[PDB]
């Protein structure tokens, strides 16, 4: 399994719908993750189970598709919401991470 | 260009020796495409006739499986794929025989594709794909399948002669 | 559920460190563990992983056979013992937690949580 | 030339419900002995054919479902019946002619805190075709203005975590369906 997501610079208003894909290789149902990390600081867990929201979060985080897609949605860009955004994988064991998403 | 018939009778799907079936047949006195390759639709099937391969699928990308069926001078290949061969990836079936006025009969149905030859198109063979097939191209006259029930007059050793619709 | 972490730093290519990952609150001694790191300005990049009762342990591919990790439940730490390092492995290593439990410890089906909390870092060389 | 029934009972992972794996068996010699004379089966019961009459008989196509569900809907994994699996995730033909296994796994697919892999679909538009799927999870429309991709009124997705948890009772605890199927 190679995690491949094909954003690379995507960068919007204050204020949009943007659309992070995360392309796979095998099927692996509901076994994938995301992440939000800050500069300098340690990664926070985001939705999970493809999903799920972890608690805390706003609702305005989304996460769809199905199969070997998944995508992740923000309802509205605010000034909290600039970072990189990771994908992970936990269906086998070697834990293949994302490349990078940022906005 | 359009053409009228009255063939296109095959032996209903089953294997019985020896009658009047419901199934999938084609209109006798009906239109017929005549053509001289576009991507035609595949309805529910399709009496294909002429006088050297054919590609099925839903979108001929590699977003979904498409099946492929060509023939060599001396072997036949049939694989479905990912295709784009410009580049082929996994897929799970290969089958590998003798090579096939040339008349064809296709029909998907059950998860199953079957293919008809020589009237009374005998059966050929039989594949468990387990595909959804929408629309093809040929590498000739095209007709269409119609649910329509017929009644088949045996010879007594098989070999269907005559139908009435 | 406060992640801390210690050791690290200046050292000689070739040589051996160990580092610790304490636990501050939780139930550690049957929480798994596992080691995340990235280098600077690069993502994130898995490399070690460890079950609750410290039977079943799985390494990376481009540090397999070299690296070791260990568990302390009585104290709470956790470690992971380096050596024959390379210029490659200059970068910043978490200790990364597990969302849920799982009674049995049975193969091919623990570690398949979501690393609920993380810990702050360090700057190995 | 065993089949690889062994490999679907005993597989690592079953697919959540909305998504089902279908497994296709043939030209293959099938023992049913192991399953019959087993008592981890808390279920094994079906139509049509007696399960002691099954390795007598051959067939031309056997088909092999499998996914996870609560134990109270065991019951909801039969034909001709009504209730939130049936009419909007799995849903059999009047005809069915298949033996269906079910037994609990609540040491294996449940962990302390919630394991929120395992998924069901509640939304949909109208009922589902017998042995027919669908993994698409664009956002339910339940209102007059169109959704639009945000949720909110009338906006609701259409997937929910069942979320097991070793503390439930028997009523909640996890349960691994095989549903097998013959013509
Ligand atoms: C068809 O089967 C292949 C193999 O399981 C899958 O897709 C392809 O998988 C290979 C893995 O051997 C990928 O190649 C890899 O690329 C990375 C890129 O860094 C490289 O580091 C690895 O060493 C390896 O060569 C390949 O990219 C991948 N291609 C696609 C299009 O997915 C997959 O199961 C099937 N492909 C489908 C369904 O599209």
């Amino acid at each position: 399994v190679w995690m491949t997501q094909s954003p690379s610079l995507l960068s919007a208003s204050t204020g949009d719908r943007v659309t992070v894909s995360c392309r796979m290789s095998q099927d692996i149902s509901s076994y994938l993750a995301w992440y939000q990390q800050k500069p300098g600081k340690a990664p926070e867990l985001l939705i999970y189970a493809a999903f799920t929201l972890q608690s805390g979060v706003p609702s305005r985080f989304s996460g769809s598709g199905s199969g070997t897609e998944f995508t992740l949605t923000i309802s509205s860009l605010q000034s909290e919401d600039f970072a990189t955004y990771y994908c992970q994988q936990y269906y086998s064991f070697p834990h293949t991470f994302g490349q990078g998403t940022k906005l | 260009y359009t053409n009228s018939f009255t063939r296109g009778v095959y032996y209903p799907d089953k294997v019985f020796r020896s009658h009047s079936t419901q199934d999938l047949f084609l209109p006798f006195f009906s239109n017929v495409t005549w053509f001289h390759n576009p991507v035609l639709p595949f309805n529910d099937g399709v009496y294909f006739a002429s006088t050297r391969g054919w590609i099925f699928g839903t979108t001929l990308d590699s977003k979904t499986q498409s099946l492929l069926i060509v023939n060599n001078a001396t072997n036949v290949v049939i694989k479905v794929c990912e295709f784009q061969y410009s580049s082929a990836n996994n897929c799970t079936f290969e089958y590998v025989s003798q090579p096939f006025l040339r008349e064809f009969v296709f029909k998907n149905i059950d998860g199953y594709f079957k293919i008809y030859s020589k009237s009374a198109l005998e059966p050929l063979v039989d594949l468990p794909i387990g595909i959804n097939i929408t629309r093809f191209q040929t590498l000739y006259y095209v007709g269409y399948l119609q649910p329509r029930t017929f009644l088949l007059k045996y010879n007594e050793n098989g070999t269907i002669t005559d139908a009435v619709d | 559920v406060q992640l801390v972490e210690s050791g690290g730093g200046l050292v000689k290519p070739g040589g051996s460190l160990r580092l610790s990952c304490a636990a501050s609150g939780f139930t550690f001694s049957n929480y798994d563990m596992n080691w995340v790191r990235q280098a600077p300005g690069k993502g994130l990049e898995w490399v070690s992983s460890i079950s609750s009762s410290s039977t079943y342990t799985h390494y990376a591919d481009s540090v397999k056979g070299r690296f070791t990790i260990s568990r302390d439940n009585a104290k709470n730490s956790l470690y992971l013992q380096m050596n024959s390092l390379r210029a490659e492995d200059t970068a910043v290593y978490y200790c990364a937690r597990d969302r849920a439990y799982r009674l049995g410890e049975l193969s091919s089906l623990w570690g398949d949580d979501a690393f609920d909390i993380w810990g702050q870092g360090t700057m190995v060389t | 030339n065993l089949c690889p029934f062994g490999e679907v009972f005993n597989a690592t992972r079953f697919a959540s419900v909305y998504a089902w794996n279908r497994k296709r068996i043939s030209n293959c010699v099938a023992d049913y002995s192991v399953l019959y004379n087993s008592a981890s089966f808390s279920t094994f019961k079906c139509y049509g054919v007696s399960p002691t009459k099954l390795n007598d008989l051959c067939f031309t196509n056997v088909y092999a479902d499998s996914f996870v569900i609560r134990g109270d809907e065991v019951r909801q994994i039969a034909p001709g019946q009504t209730g939130n699996i049936a009419d909007y995730n799995y849903k059999l033909p009047d005809d069915f002619t298949g033996c269906v296994i079910a037994w609990n796994s609540n040491n294996l697919d449940s962990k302390v805190g919630g394991n929120y892999n395992y998924l069901y679909r509640l939304f949909r538009k109208s009922n589902l075709k017998p042995f027919e799927r669908d993994i698409s999870t664009e956002i339910y429309q339940a209102g007059s203005t169109p959704c639009n991709g945000v949720k909110g009124f009338n906006c609701y997705f259409p997937l929910q975590s069942y979320g097991f948890q070793p503390t439930y009772g028997v009523g909640y605890q996890p349960y691994r369906v095989v549903v097998l199927s013959f013509e």
